[PDB]
């Protein structure tokens, strides 16, 4: 059962733990002390941590568990990192390709991939932004993929 | 035949220590010998069947002797939750005085049978020793019989001849009708007649078993199709497993679910079962034609499934061919076919425990799915290894012309590379989130870990009717179509045992089943990538194309062209059987530890300490090994100083075999001349010269030998581990 | 004895006889190539095996492939 | 339970066993 | 046929096996694989330059 | 239940066994 | 070369098989007088029955325990090894003789250090 | 590994360890080695086990970056 | 050893006493003149005649095997000739038609007693 997690009673549990145990280190020092200054700004960073989790689903462990259905109310959770991430990786494979179908085509392509051609390496680096509609619109045109190319015996 | 490889004369000529071990290895390599032709092949592997069966019947004579000799086994079904199941007694002249102390149980010294036979033997209905003998014996001569026939059909003119064996067209109507149909029928013969009457108190052995029908109405009245009488007064709730006491006399009753008691399911529904599984075989074993010609031609069922699509290549035309004069094709279908039988038998052994009193002994349904959890792996690696000897030493791209199979091979390019890409996907996305878990779990903080709810089978608990998830879904949802489709006939009471957290049915489930699940589809895809890259490239491949010509398990190429260390289609053997144990490792690791978190009781020791890595070494290795690892103090031994010992053992093993799989040859091969100097230089052992010339192991057996002490140890390790950890924390 | 077999991809070009430490190879004038050479390999009951002529044989796949047949006390290359 | 059974088995296979040689002697 | 023609070689076994490749040397002095052509990419061998015959080598335009 | 027979039988299977069957197998090699 | 000296010719030379002429049997049973008086040794002092007053007797029984079973080595040796009929000890009829000896006197010497193990 | 498995387990059973009044003596394994080093189970028990025990249960604490360069050192 | 396996005798001249090595190990002594060389095994031999012959003219050698029947053969020259260069007398033997890509499937093979080139 996936309880709604700023109700969930042993995830309170959890934060009382964190930070009343984080704070048996903080019996230590004294008020003006550095440490005892970053351990003021790490109970920040525990109350904030916690609260920053009220719409997770914190299970009967009391630790915040997830949902990959795309439920649209998990879409944060989950699809929208999906999409951020397959942006981020079609642009460093779409470089990638683009760049070594540029130095494919040069006089020493051995050397291309050693010393990286850095004015046309930082062209394609930041040109392959609009890959979505540069990989359709080159798969359209019968220059995305290959035909004929090294096979073993059969 | 001269000398040793009575059948090679091309290792009968070697001089050196390989004969023997290459004498050893390549004897049932009957493809490969002097003259042997097809004839006297078929004639040789059928014999040589027959040998196997016996010794399968010779074993298990020895179970039914020893438990009836030296097991305790009648005092067992006294009380089958209290006394621990005896396997057979010991001698050991090495046992000093304090060892016996450590294995008395009553007069026996015997070891504690952790194998689960008692149960199935007091399930079939064996309520005596007696029984056992009789069984025994009863093996004994079934082993007669079948050595009786291999010595019998190797006898020349009961030599079958091979159109006999390519009688493959009805094979099939005999194995479907005869092996499986009858024998699982007559099986309800056994369960009607035995099981059900010695679980409903009746002693039923061999005299009454024909005066006293198992319906107190039967078979007169019952041509006329009232079969709804046999299924009419179930053994409802208050029964205790041997009795008669809260019993009806139904035999079929198909009610679903465990019993109350024992937690395990009614033999009335394995009676109706094994008859119906019986009566739908019998049906099949009618597929093909015979002498008489009302059947199926095999050549007119894969021919006419060439699809007018066009996609898959020119059909199955070519594919009866090479079974028929293939071998390890259909080796490899049924290593394939036995092995997903066995995981589906270790699959349903926990979750659906068959056998009154287990899950109430810990230890035996800990081995029993373990055991068929590994050898569920060696036959898939031996489906395989078969699928690669088939592509080299079997395989013809002339009858299979653009055949289904020359299609595998146009594209197993793709094949390999997308293997490739979701094993390297599960192995940055379960590695990935064990570290991320493990290194937030470090640094003070279990809540910053990635959980993900595994929802796919949560859900697919919910169609089973497991209402603790909220998701209210065909059986789970008790209003819906399925719901009600089954409300009198056998959902009641299979819901009670899906929605009980006691019994090992569709478990509660957390994160670890997400994480952990990912990481078995990781050792499936890698062990896949493997085996399916040295079957398919098992023949030639860009580095060689040479590799059809060289056979199986050829050594390498020498270092031209950068070095061939493990080219063969013997390497993907080799290294996917360390990702054979490795993926069966994890799948037992985790049911292992699944169930000492239920056994225990504790299921949030799992849930809250199996999502990161430090839960497993700590949680359950290092937790469960303590009573392990004390088997044997300097304070003294206990029981468990076997398998304490063994587990030791095991380690020794499998270090062992380090040195052969990374250490190779001619590191040896110059240091047995160092050796052989010494002996032929020093007196009084110059005397004493060799015959066979020592000569260190050639690099295909000792990685071969390497990877055999891996699996002995791994194994032992492993059953050792399992047996101590369940036996020391229970028992 | 393993048996070396020369195949019509062997261009002459000796690297497999100067490769070779046994004298298991040597060269043949065989009118087929711009060379006129062609390895042959007689005294196969000599050859270790060791697969050093294909390491050293610049051709586009190997003309001379060397299949691992018999062991003999030569073949096996012991010292005693 | 008793004695006599395993002198029986034992004859058994032991006549089993003249059976493995005779089948191991043939292939 | 021609020197510095790209072609493809319809020959299972070579590591150019439907690669094109320029060609370098023809000869006409019969000889079983007369024609020497080399490639971008490189074998094991670290060796470009193989040979092959006629009906291993087909041109483009 | 005869129990002398394991002191019989485990030392003559156990020891004895793989003695003289490694002369039957190891001369065996050369017949 | 080293260890190859007159001293080391000398003393290798008498010893109970490089020496000139012995019956093969008496060849033998000095082979089994010098190792079954040793073999007593290491299972009296050491052994499982070291506590016990079979601390001798387990010796006997452990000693020759180990006698038959290098008697039935060197059945083998000469059984598979050492073809011809040369009559000596690279004979079959001379190893046989050398094995008989080495059981007859090795005993012999089991027994005379277990009847010596009395004083 | 077996020159530093005899140092690190020698030396805290008969050297190491704190010390109390009237001169008494205190080991960190207490005089665990003689009754110990003898076999492997003793070995890989009462050392390869037993002082695990602040390795493996280091998570949350200061020591835990020892407790990841411990699982990962396995890796 | 000498008695039953085959010890190469590698005879060769030369002009001046150089050293060499031999491959047993360690250095030799190189009489000038004429001189022999009793070897184990072949590769040991023309492992010693690359080793000569890579460093300066040592050539009129060959290896006279010695097997244990008493009879000598010649190994190395065999013809006069060095054999990478090229005699009109060697007689080819092992080769065939064309390349690996027109050897037959061993499923064609399986069950004869040939091989997978033989065509
Ligand atoms: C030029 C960039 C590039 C691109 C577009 C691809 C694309 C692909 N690779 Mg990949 N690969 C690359 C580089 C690249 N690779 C490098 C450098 C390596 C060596 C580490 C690999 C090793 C590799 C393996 C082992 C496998 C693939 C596979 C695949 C395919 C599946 C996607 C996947 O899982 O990727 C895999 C991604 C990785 C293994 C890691 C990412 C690789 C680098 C680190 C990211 C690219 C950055 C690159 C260096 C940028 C260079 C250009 C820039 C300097 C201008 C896909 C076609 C798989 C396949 O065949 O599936 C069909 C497969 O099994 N790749
Ligand atoms: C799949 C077929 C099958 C198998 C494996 C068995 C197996 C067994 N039966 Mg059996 N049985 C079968 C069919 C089968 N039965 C059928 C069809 C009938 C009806 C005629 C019986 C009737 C029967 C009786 C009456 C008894 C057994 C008993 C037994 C057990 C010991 C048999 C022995 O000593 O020899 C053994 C587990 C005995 C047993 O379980 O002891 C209580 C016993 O008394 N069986
Ligand atoms: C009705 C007739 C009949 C029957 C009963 C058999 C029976 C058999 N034949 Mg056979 N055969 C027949 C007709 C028949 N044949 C005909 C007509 C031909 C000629 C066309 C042949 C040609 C033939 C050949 C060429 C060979 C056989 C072989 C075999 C044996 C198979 C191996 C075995 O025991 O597997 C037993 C398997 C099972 C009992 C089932 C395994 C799989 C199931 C699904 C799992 C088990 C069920 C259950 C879950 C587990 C119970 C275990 C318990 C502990 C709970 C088996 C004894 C082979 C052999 O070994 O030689 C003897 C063999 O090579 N037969
Ligand atoms: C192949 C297995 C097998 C065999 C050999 C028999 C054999 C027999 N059954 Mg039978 N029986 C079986 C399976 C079998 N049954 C199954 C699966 C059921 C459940 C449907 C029954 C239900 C049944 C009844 C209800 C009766 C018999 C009866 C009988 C006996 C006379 C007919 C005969 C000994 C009759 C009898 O006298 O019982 C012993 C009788 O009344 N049987
Ligand atoms: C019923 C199933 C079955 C059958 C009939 C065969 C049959 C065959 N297999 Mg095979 N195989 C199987 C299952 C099967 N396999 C499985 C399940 C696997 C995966 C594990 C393999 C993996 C495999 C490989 C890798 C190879 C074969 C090969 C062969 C062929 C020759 C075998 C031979 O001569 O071995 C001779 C007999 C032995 C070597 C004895 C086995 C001893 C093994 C190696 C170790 C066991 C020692 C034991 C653990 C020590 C005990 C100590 C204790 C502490 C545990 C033969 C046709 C070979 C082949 O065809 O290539 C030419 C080959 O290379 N098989
Ligand atoms: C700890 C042991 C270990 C690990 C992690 C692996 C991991 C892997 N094996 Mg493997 N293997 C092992 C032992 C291991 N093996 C053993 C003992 C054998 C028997 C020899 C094999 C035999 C074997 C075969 C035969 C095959 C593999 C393959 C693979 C890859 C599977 C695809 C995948 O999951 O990619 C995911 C990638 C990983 C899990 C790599 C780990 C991630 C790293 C640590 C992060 C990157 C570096 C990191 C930033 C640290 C930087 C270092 C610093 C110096 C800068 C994967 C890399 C297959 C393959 O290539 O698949 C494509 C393959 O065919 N293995
Ligand atoms: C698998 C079968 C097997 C069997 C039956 C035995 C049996 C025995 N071992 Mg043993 N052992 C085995 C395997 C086996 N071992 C293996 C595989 C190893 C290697 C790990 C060893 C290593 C080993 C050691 C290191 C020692 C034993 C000892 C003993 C004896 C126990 C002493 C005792 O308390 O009895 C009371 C003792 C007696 C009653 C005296 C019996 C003395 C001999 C055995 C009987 C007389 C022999 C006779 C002259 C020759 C007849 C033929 C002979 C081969 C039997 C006992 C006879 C101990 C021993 O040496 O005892 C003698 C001992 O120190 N064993
Ligand atoms: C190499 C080779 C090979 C291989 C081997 C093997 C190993 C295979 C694989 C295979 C396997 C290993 C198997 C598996 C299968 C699969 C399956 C079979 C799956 C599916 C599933 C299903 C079907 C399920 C579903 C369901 C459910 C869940 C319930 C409801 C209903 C149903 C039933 C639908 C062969 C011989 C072939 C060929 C030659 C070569
Ligand atoms: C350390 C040292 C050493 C060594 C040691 C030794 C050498 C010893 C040995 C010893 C020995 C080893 C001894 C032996 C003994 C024996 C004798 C001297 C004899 C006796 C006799 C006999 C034994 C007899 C027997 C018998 C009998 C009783 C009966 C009948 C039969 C007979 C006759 C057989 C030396 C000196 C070198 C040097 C210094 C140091
Ligand atoms: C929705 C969803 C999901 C998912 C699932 C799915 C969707 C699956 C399927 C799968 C699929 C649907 C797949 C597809 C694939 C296929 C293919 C065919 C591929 C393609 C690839 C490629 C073509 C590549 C290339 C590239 C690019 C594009 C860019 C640049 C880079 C590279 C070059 C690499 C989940 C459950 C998670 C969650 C919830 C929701
Ligand atoms: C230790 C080691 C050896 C040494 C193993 C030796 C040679 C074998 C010793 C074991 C044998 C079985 C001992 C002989 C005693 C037997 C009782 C004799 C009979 C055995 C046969 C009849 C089966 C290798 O030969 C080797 C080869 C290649 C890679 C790694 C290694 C390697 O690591
Ligand atoms: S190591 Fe020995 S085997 Fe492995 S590649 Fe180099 S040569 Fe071939
Ligand atoms: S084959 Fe390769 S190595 Fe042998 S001669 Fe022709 S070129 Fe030189
Ligand atoms: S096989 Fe080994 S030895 Fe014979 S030639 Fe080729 S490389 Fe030289």
């Amino acid at each position: 059962v996936l309880t709604p997690c700023q109700q969930s009673e042993a995830f309170h549990k959890r934060e009382i733990n964190e930070v009343r145990t984080l704070e048996n280190r903080q019996a230590n020092y004294e008020a003006n002390s550095p440490s005892y200054l970053a351990l003021q700004s790490q109970i920040d960073q525990v109350h904030k941590r916690f609260d920053k989790y009220g719409t997770l689903l914190c299970g009967q462990d009391g630790l915040p568990h997830l949902i990959t259905d795309g439920d649209w109310r998990h879409a944060r959770e989950f699809t929208i990192p999906a999409l951020l991430f397959l942006y981020i990786t079609g642009w460093i494979g779409w470089v990638g390709r683009s760049y070594l179908k540029y130095t494919k085509e040069t006089k020493n392509p051995t050397e291309q991939e050693i010393i990286l051609d850095v004015p046309m390496a930082l062209k394609y680096m930041l040109s392959g932004f609009l890959w979505p509609l540069s990989a359709w619109q080159e798969y359209r045109s019968g220059q995305l993929l290959a035909k004929e190319d090294e096979i073993t015996v059969s | 035949a001269t000398k040793f490889p009575k059948f090679s004369q091309a290792l009968a000529s070697d001089p050196t220590t390989r004969r023997i071990w290459y004498g050893i290895a390549t004897a049932h390599d009957f493809e490969s010998h002097d003259g042997m032709t097809e004839e006297n092949l078929y004639q040789k592997i059928f014999a040589s069947h027959f040998g196997h069966l016996a010794i399968i019947f010779l074993w298990t004579s020895g179970n039914l002797f020893h438990v009836a000799w030296q097991g305790n086994f009648e005092q067992w079904v006294a009380n089958p939750l209290k006394t621990k199941p005896l396997a057979h007694a010991i001698w050991d002249p090495h046992f000093g005085q304090a060892a016996l102390k450590a294995f008395t149980r009553g007069d026996t010294v015997a070891n504690i049978s952790y194998s689960g036979v008692y149960h199935w033997w007091y399930t079939i209905g064996i309520r005596n020793n007696v029984e056992l003998y009789t069984g025994a014996l009863g093996l004994l001569v079934l082993s007669a019989v079948f050595l009786l026939a291999g010595w019998l059909h190797i006898q020349p003119k009961f030599k079958p001849s091979l159109s006999w064996f390519k009688n493959n067209e009805s094979r099939l109507n005999h194995h479907l009708a005869g092996l499986f149909g009858v024998s699982s029928l007559a099986w309800t013969g056994h369960l009607v007649h035995v099981a059900i009457p010695a679980s409903r108190g009746q002693h039923v052995g061999w005299d009454n078993f024909i005066m006293t029908p198992p319906h107190p109405a039967g078979l007169q009245p019952f041509f006329t199709g009232n079969w709804s009488v046999y299924a009419q007064s179930p053994d409802s709730m208050q029964h205790v497993f041997g009795t008669s006491q809260g019993a009806g006399t139904a035999i079929l009753t198909f009610l679903g679910g465990f019993h109350p008691q024992t937690q395990s399911l009614w033999l009335t529904d394995m009676a109706h079962h094994h008859l119906a599984i019986a009566v739908i075989f019998i049906v099949a074993g009618h597929m093909y034609r015979t002498n008489f010609g009302i059947g199926h031609n095999l050549k007119t069922i894969l021919e006419a499934h060439r699809p007018p699509s066009g996609r898959l290549g020119k059909g199955h035309i070519g594919i009866y061919q090479t079974l028929t004069n293939s071998l390890h094709f259909q080796l490899g279908l049924a290593l394939a076919s036995l092995s997903v039988v066995t995981s589906l038998v270790a699959q349903h052994m926990y979750a659906m425990p068959p056998y009154a009193y287990m899950a109430f002994d810990y230890v035996t349904q800990s081995a029993l799915y373990t055991h068929h959890q590994y050898i569920a792996g060696l036959l898939i690696v031996g489906a395989f290894a078969h699928g690669a000897i088939f592509f080299i030493r079997d395989y013809d791209p002339e009858q299979n012309q653009d055949n289904v199979l020359a299609r595998m091979l146009a594209h197993k390019e793709a094949v390999i590379s997308h293997l490739s890409w979701v094993s390297l996907f599960l192995g940055f996305h379960t590695l990935g989130l064990y570290v991320h878990n493990d290194v937030v779990v470090a640094f003070g903080n279990p809540e910053k870990q990635i959980l993900i709810e595994p929802i796919f089978a949560q859900w697919i608990q919910a169609t089973s009717g497991k209402m603790l998830y909220g998701f209210q879904v065909l059986l789970s949802s008790s209003t819906s179509n399925a719901s009600v489709a089954a409300q009198q006939l056998w959902l009641p009471g299979w819901l009670e045992a899906v929605n009980n957290e006691s019994n090992s049915l569709f478990l509660t489930i957390g994160p670890g089943d997400f994480l952990v699940h990912h990481a078995i589809a990781l050792g499936l895809h890698t062990t896949t990538l493997i085996l399916v890259k040295g079957a398919l490239d098992a023949r030639g491949s860009k580095l060689m194309p040479d590799k059809k010509d060289f056979g199986y398990s050829f050594p390498c190429d020498g270092p031209g062209r950068g070095g061939t260390c493990d080219i063969s289609a013997w390497d993907a053997f080799y290294l996917a059987m360390f990702w054979m144990l490795n993926t069966i490792g994890w799948v037992t690791f985790y049911w292992h530890w699944k169930h000492l978190s239920l056994w225990q009781g504790n299921v949030a020791q799992f849930n809250e300490s199996s999502t990161y890595l430090m839960g497993w070494l700590r949680d359950y290795l290092w937790l469960n090994s303590s009573p392990l690892i004390n088997g044997y103090n300097p304070y003294g031994m206990n029981s468990l100083a076997v398998w304490s010992w063994m587990f030791l053992f095991a380690h020794l093993v499998w270090a062992t075999g380090f040195m052969f799989l990374i250490s190779w040859r001619g590191y040896w091969q110059e240091l047995i001349e160092t050796l052989a100097w010494a002996h032929e230089r020093t007196p009084l052992a110059n005397l004493i010269r060799w015959k066979d010339k020592p000569v260190a192991l050639s690099i295909v057996q000792a990685r071969l030998v390497g990877l055999v002490h891996f699996t002995v140890g791994y194994i032992l390790t492993y059953a050792a581990f399992v047996i101590a950890s369940t036996a020391g924390k229970f028992s | 004895a393993h048996t070396v077999k020369i195949y019509d991809n062997c261009i002459g070009c000796t690297q497999c006889v100067r490769a070779c430490p046994l004298d298991v190879l040597e060269m043949v004038p065989w009118d087929g190539c711009k060379a006129g050479q062609m390895a042959s390999a007689p005294r196969t009951e000599d050859c270790v095996g060791c697969k050093r002529c294909e390491t050293a044989c610049p051709t586009d796949f190997l003309s001379i492939r060397v299949y691992l047949g018999g062991e003999t006390t030569r073949s096996m290359g012991l010292a005693y | 339970i008793t004695d006599n059974q395993v002198f029986v088995a034992l004859i058994m296979a032991l006549v089993c066993g003249y059976l493995a040689v005779k089948l191991a002697k043939q292939l | 046929i021609k020197k510095g023609s790209l072609v493809k070689i319809l020959r299972p076994e070579s590591f150019w096996y439907n690669e094109v490749g320029t060609v370098v040397n023809v000869e006409t002095s019969k000889v079983l694989y007369p024609v020497l052509v080399r490639f971008d990419k490189v074998n094991y061998s670290g060796l470009n330059s193989t040979n092959f015959s006629l009906d291993e080598l087909v041109e483009i335009k | 239940s005869a129990s002398y027979l394991p002191s019989i039988l485990v030392p003559t299977v156990g020891l004895i066994l793989p003695f003289a069957s490694m002369a039957i197998l190891f001369i065996a090699i050369e017949k | 070369p080293i260890n190859s000296s007159s001293l080391t010719r000398a003393y290798l030379s008498q010893l109970p098989i490089y020496r000139r002429g012995v019956s093969p049997f008496l060849r033998g049973l000095e082979i089994g007088m010098a190792h079954g008086y040793f073999l007593i040794g290491p299972f009296v002092q050491l052994g499982p029955l070291r506590n016990t007053d079979i601390k001798y007797l387990a010796g006997l029984l452990s000693a020759i325990g180990l006698i038959v079973i290098l008697t039935l080595g060197m059945l083998l040796y000469g059984a598979v090894s050492f073809t011809n009929d040369s009559q000596d000890l690279e004979s079959v009829d001379g190893w046989r003789q050398l094995a008989s000896g080495f059981l007859l006197g090795a005993v012999g010497g089991a027994g005379f250090a277990y009847l010596l193990l009395t004083l | 590994s077996i020159v530093i498995f005899h140092f690190s387990w020698k030396m805290q059973s008969d050297v190491w360890g704190t010390v109390t009044s009237n001169g008494a003596i205190s080991h960190i394994t207490g005089g665990n080695f003689a009754q110990s080093a003898i076999t492997i189970n003793g070995w890989l028990r009462d050392f390869l086990w037993a002082q695990a025990s602040q390795v493996i249960q280091s998570y949350g604490s200061s020591l835990s970056a020892y407790g990841l360069m411990f699982l990962g050192a396995h890796f | 050893c000498a008695e039953t396996e085959e010890k190469y005798a590698m005879t060769w001249s030369s002009d001046q006493q150089h050293i060499f090595e031999m491959p047993t190990g360690g250095a030799a002594v190189m009489n000038s003149g004429d001189n022999l060389l009793y070897l184990a095994r072949k590769e040991q031999a023309l492992a010693l005649a690359t080793q000569l012959r890579t460093q300066f003219k040592i050539q009129d050698y060959k290896i006279y095997r010695i097997f244990p029947s008493g009879e000598v053969q010649y190994l190395h020259p065999k013809d006069g000739v060095l054999p990478y260069q090229v005699n009109k007398g060697r007689e080819q033997v092992g080769r065939v038609k064309s390349t690996i890509g027109k050897n037959v499937n061993p499923a064609q093979v399986k069950f004869t007693s040939k091989a997978t080139y033989d065509r």
